[PDB]
DNA sequence: TTGTGCTTATCGGTAGAGT
RNA sequence: UCGAGAGGUA
DNA sequence: ACTCTACCGATAAGCACAACTACCTCTCCT
């Protein structure tokens, strides 16, 4: 159990992310319509000569390698693991109800 | 209906030989000669032989399949569409029973029918088939002007075949 | 290992048997990487260089695919172009078509 | 909400018989925006390489 | 103009890739290399020279672009 | 001959038509026995193309051809509109009458689709509403009037007859006939592709490509009770790969293995050892694995040797610090390959019968960007933490 | 626009350029140098401005079409009963008289020595 | 076959050894079954996995 | 085995509209 | 070889 | 004062996908 969760979370996660680039213009925009995601990149510095990166594709994958780790932890009653705890963070439209 | 009509094109250039900044027209000019000698042929345009003027040339775009460039270039040169209603010399090169040759030059071959002259009878009491039933000797390097007809081409060669009739007035050779 | 080998009846990929020649699943996961990565040319290859490739052709007056290629929606037109594409995506355009999806190429050269 | 229409992405993301039927139904024109579907018909992403053209003249 | 004006690493390593394939295939070089036999190395060579003859188009996201040169550019 | 090389873009989406679907189709015949011809696929029992000329199934491409209908069919795809469209209009009015006032007795009815349930048949069965029913039970009206059904015209093909008053199948043909005198502006804005409502063919897939092929037999001599053949086409458009159900291969899963997951030549996998005496940035290859791995170096291919890189992944790739690209160091041992110790953090994976398959780039501008983004000098700074 | 002598002195423009650097690293075509010399012989001019001057005049003065004049300068009929036979679209007209055609084909015989 | 037809079977990249015995025998249907056996002596090799009696497991290093 | 939509069906339910 | 069901590897 | 419809909010009732990656053998048929 829980070994599909991980892999399941980091397909949709990246589904979601993998389009994010940040712009010659210093603005961070989505592949679909150059939408604009963030005017400026929110890191506390130190170097801004990151251009052509996908900060998108990135955060997904450190995202990712943390949901995987997080299955080495256990899970304690009247408590949910951190896997799941980042599960339910990371899917906050779908608990509308 | 000669006219000077322009056409662009896309010749691609080999990695090769990319050098002499100086002199790199050299190269231009020389990319674009092995371009058109190597097609030789069209469909409705015509023929051309050399690029008299050359109007403008365009940034040079590279891609990535074994090394070559492309380079779009605009420019005029010598054609001649084979427009209906026009009256055109020609050069007989040989004589047979049927399917009378006469050349145009080497461009293109124009076949002769039955049914394009007037009234007349074969001679074979000599070498070279003659029709001077009409008062009138055709041999080989007269010139002899005929009206053009719509010409045919082919999928591989295609040539700029056509029809060749005397049913109009001054036939023969002048 | 392998450098050439035989091929998939349905899609033109390697096959995955260690005993014949075989070969090398690319993930997913690996193009995610190597897309945060920023190589192009290595994505490139890896799915279309090297994995299946194909050609398709498409008539430009009309936005229709053509099987020289020939167009039976307009007369017999000097002015169609090949794309590159996987064997992949003529596939899915096959699929689409027998489905009853009928698609429309633009090409931009 | 962005009136972006990506078929081929939703279609690899799920169900996608459903999302090409609904695509033909509405008669959307996908403009190939993504990194997915460029790769799926053979063309570079964009994000690192691709962004930028290289011309010698 | 509106630029970093400081070249990126991928369109460092894609000028290194096309100068190196164009090497590849028997093209002249502009700088003088002296004992190398890597067409790497001679791209890396002409990079360093600043004197491979090569102009960047970086496309902006509104659509328009902005040309410049591998001369005008600064490498770190 | 030869034909410019172009990009594509913008891909559209439509419903398939008659005209688009005979236009593509080649040699379409109308024979029963002409399933598998050898005008359409190499597969057939031929060894021969029509149409192509000889090859080994890679020069020559799977040709289509589509069948003809004796009767007009409705697409399905389009019946859902229909309906609903239907179920609007009144059906004896054609405006937006006995059937508009309730003060004639004629009880509201309702157009929708049945799938499986009454025939099997996914066509439009026209139901009279049950409430306005009882209330008319309640006036001492049991039955329907007998003209209730006037507006249906008389089908020649009255097959199938002997149902029930309330519910009533409308066919084909009675569905046109209902469409007719409508307005075409309120038809266009419900169903923006009103060329696509006649169906009046169905492709048959190529050989080469792909119970589809029974199905399609089946189809080529058909009799009356249209109903039947919306229903043989129903069935046959669901065999499609796209479907989801047993092969495997459908759907989502044919998506990942046919576009988004696929395998690639010149590729290595062997199970990885540790050794410190090599570098962080070298990987031992065994040389008798590295002989016969040819790459393609321009003078076409010679032996792998040292100084080439290999991109070197651990699966699954969890982060994006999986794949490093290493120099190649040939080693005497063989059937196994040597990684520094201190290379198992990136790789997440220990020495205990892991497998490391590696990726020999063939390009030279792909084995340039190796080194310059993907190498492991590179990749000093964790990009999660910036550790 | 060339009908005979323009196009005959750019090809001596290739016979001249032709002899000074006649080796050529790439390829060569044969077919295109015997299209050129070959057709080339059928009908020649005295001089170029005259002889062109003399043949737009009446393309100014008149009303004729450019597939018109192009058609009639190469056929160069010598009477006003062979134009009328050639051409179709010149029978049953009004527009010119005849007397000035005559003029026309005497100029055209008088540049022509 | 009786015709030059070879039906017969060859072995792969991956398969070797030195042939051990042949096996003839058939059942009461009449069909004909032929089995040969290959033999090859393995020593361990580097990639070789070796277990403990106390789940310690790993692959032969050096 | 469910999680999440997803789409009708279905129960009043009262707001206007009218007399 | 094309598939299905099992048993295992990280 | 006193009565009919009609779009509209909250509970049943069926569909409809999807439950991880890369691997490797063995029997069964197809
Ligand atoms: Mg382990
Ligand atoms: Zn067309
Ligand atoms: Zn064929
Ligand atoms: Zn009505």
């Amino acid at each position: 159990g829980n070994a599909d969760l991980p892999g399941t979370l980091s397909r949709r996660l990246m589904f979601f992310m993998r389009d994010i680039y940040a712009a010659y213009d210093g603005t961070v925009r989505n592949s679909f319509g150059n939408q604009l995601v963030q005017f400026t990149y929110e890191t506390d510095g130190p170097v801004e000569d990151i251009t052509g990166e996908a900060l998108g594709s990135l955060s997904a994958c450190a995202l990712s390698e943390a949901a995987y780790s997080a299955l080495d932890q256990p899970i304690s009653l009247l408590e949910t693991s951190p896997l799941l705890n980042l599960k339910n963070v990371l899917e906050c439209g779908s608990k509308k109800g | 209906m000669f006219i000077k009509v322009k056409l662009p094109w896309d010749v691609t250039i080999p990695a090769e030989d990319m050098d002499t900044g100086l002199m790199l027209q050299r190269a231009i000019v020389i990319r674009l000669l092995e371009a058109f000698s190597k097609e030789k042929a069209t469909k409705d345009l015509g023929y051309l032989i050399t690029p008299t003027i050359l109007e403008n040339i365009g940034e040079g775009k590279i891609k990535e399949q074994t090394g070559e460039i492309q380079f779009p270039v605009v420019f005029n040169g010598i054609c001649f569409k084979m427009f209906k209603g026009e009256i055109v010399h020609g050069v007989v090169h040989k004589v047979h029973k049927t399917g009378v040759f006469l050349k145009s030059g080497p461009y293109e071959i124009i076949y002769l029918s039955h049914m394009k002259m007037p009234g007349y009878e074969f001679i074979p009491g000599e070498n070279p088939f003659f029709m001077n039933q009409y008062m009138s000797r055709i041999q080989i390097g007269a010139r002899v002007r005929f009206v053009v007809l719509d010409t045919e081409w082919r999928e591989a060669e295609k040539d700029f075949m056509a029809l060749a009739s005397i049913d109009g007035d001054n036939l023969g050779p002048f | 290992f392998r450098n050439t080998g035989p091929v998939h009846p349905l899609t033109r990929q390697p096959v995955a048997d260690r005993k014949r020649f075989g070969g090398i699943k690319f993930g997913e996961m690996e193009r995610d990487c190597l897309i945060a990565h920023g190589a192009s040319a290595n994505l490139h290859e890896r799915l279309f260089t090297l994995s299946d490739s194909s050609q398709m052709h498409i008539c430009r007056k009309c936005k229709t695919y053509a099987n020289g290629p020939y167009c039976r929606v307009c007369v017999s037109s000097d002015h169609v172009v090949r794309v590159y594409v996987p064997y992949g995506a003529k596939l899915l355009c096959q699929e689409l078509f027998s489905m009853g999806i009928t698609l429309n190429f633009d090409t931009k050269l | 909400v962005e009136s972006t229409p990506a078929p081929f992405t939703q279609a690899c993301f799920s169900s996608p018989s459903q999302c090409f039927l609904k695509a033909a139904k509405e008669g959307v024109r996908d403009d190939l925006q993504g990194s997915i579907d460029a790769l799926a018909w053979g063309k570079v992403p964009g994000f690192g390489t691709g962004d930028q053209f290289e011309i010698i003249i | 103009r509106k630029t970093s004006k400081f070249m990126t690493k991928y369109e460092r390593a894609r000028i290194l890739g096309t100068r190196a394939l164009q090497i590849s295939m028997n093209a002249p070089v502009m700088v003088e290399l002296e004992g190398e036999t890597d067409p790497l190395e001679i791209a890396m060579k002409e990079l360093r020279q600043r004197k491979i003859p090569f102009t960047i188009r970086r496309y902006l996201p509104d659509g328009s672009f902005e040309e410049w040169g591998v001369d005008e550019l600064i490498v770190e | 001959l030869q034909v410019p090389v172009g990009t594509l873009t913008s891909i559209g989406f439509s419903i398939s038509n008659n005209n688009d679907r005979d236009k593509m189709s080649v040699l379409e015949v109308e024979a029963p026995n002409q399933v598998t011809d050898s005008r359409l696929g190499l597969p057939n029992p031929d060894s021969v193309c029509r149409t192509c000329g000889s090859k080994d199934r890679k020069v020559c491409e799977g040709h289509f051809g589509v069948i003809n209908f004796a009767y007009s069919i409705i697409n399905p795809y389009f019946l859902k509109e229909v309906a609903a469209l239907l179920n609007k209009i009144c059906p004896g009015c054609k405006y937006i009458c006995r059937y508009c006032t309730l003060n004639t007795g004629y009880p509201l009815m309702k157009f929708r689709v049945t799938t499986k349930e009454v025939f099997r048949r996914s066509g439009i069965v026209v139901e009279v509403n049950e409430e306005s029913l009882m209330k008319l039970k309640k006036r001492g009206v049991l039955t329907l009037p007998p003209d209730y059904w006037s507006f249906l015209p008389q089908d020649s093909n009255i097959d199938e007859s002997c149902l029930k008053p309330t519910r009533r199948i409308i066919t084909h043909a009675q569905v046109y006939a209902l469409l007719l005198g409508i307005d075409q502006r309120l038809i266009k804005k419900d169903i923006p592709m009103f060329n696509s409502l006649g169906l009046t063919s169905f492709p048959v897939t190529p050989n080469g490509y792909r119970e589809r092929t029974r199905i399609y037999k089946k189809l080529v001599g058909f009799e009356g009770n249209t109903l039947e053949l919306s229903s043989r086409v129903m069935e046959c458009m669901q065999y499609s790969r796209l479907f989801s159900e047993t092969p495997k291969l459908c759907g989502l899963r044919f998506m990942k293995d046919v576009l988004l997951g696929k395998r690639s030549d010149h590729t290595f996998r062997t199970v990885v050892v540790g050794d410190p005496s090599l570098k962080l940035n070298e990987i031992g290859i065994p040389e008798s694995i590295a002989k016969r791995l040819q790459v393609s170096e321009h003078l076409i291919f010679r032996s792998l040797m040292d100084g080439d890189t290999v991109l070197m992944n651990r699966p699954p790739s969890i982060h994006q610090h999986s794949l490093i690209a290493m120099t190649v160091r040939i080693l005497p041992t063989t059937s196994v390959v040597s990684l520094n110790p201190i290379c198992c953090l990136p790789f997440r994976g220990d020495f205990d019968g892991d497998c490391l398959h590696g990726y020999v780039p063939q390009s030279i501008q792909a084995k340039v960007e190796l080194d310059e983004l993907v190498a492991l000098d590179k990749q000093l700074i964790n990009r999660q933490n910036g550790r | 626009c060339m009908m005979d002598c323009e196009a005959f002195q750019i090809l001596d423009g290739i016979k001249g350029q032709l002899v000074g650097l006649s080796e050529d690293p790439s390829i060569k075509i044969p077919v295109s140098y015997d299209r050129a010399l070959a057709y080339v012989e059928s009908c020649v001019h005295y001089t170029n401005p005259q002889s062109v001057r003399k043949v737009l005049e009446p393309l100014k003065t008149y009303g004729i079409s450019d597939g018109e004049m192009c058609v009639i300068a190469n056929a160069s009929s010598e009477s006003v009963d062979e134009v009328l036979a050639f051409i179709p679209s010149l029978k049953t007209k009004k527009e010119v008289i005849n007397q000035p055609l005559q003029d026309a084909l005497e100029e055209l015989s008088k540049l022509k020595k | 076959t009786e015709s030059g037809a070879d039906h017969s079977i060859k072995l792969k990249h991956t398969e070797r050894g030195i042939v051990q015995k042949v096996v003839l025998s058939s059942n009461d249907e009449g069909k004909n079954f032929a089995a040969v056996s290959l033999r090859q002596v393995r020593s361990p090799c580097l990639g070789d996995k070796f277990s403990s009696m106390h789940g310690q497991k790993g692959v032969l290093g050096y």
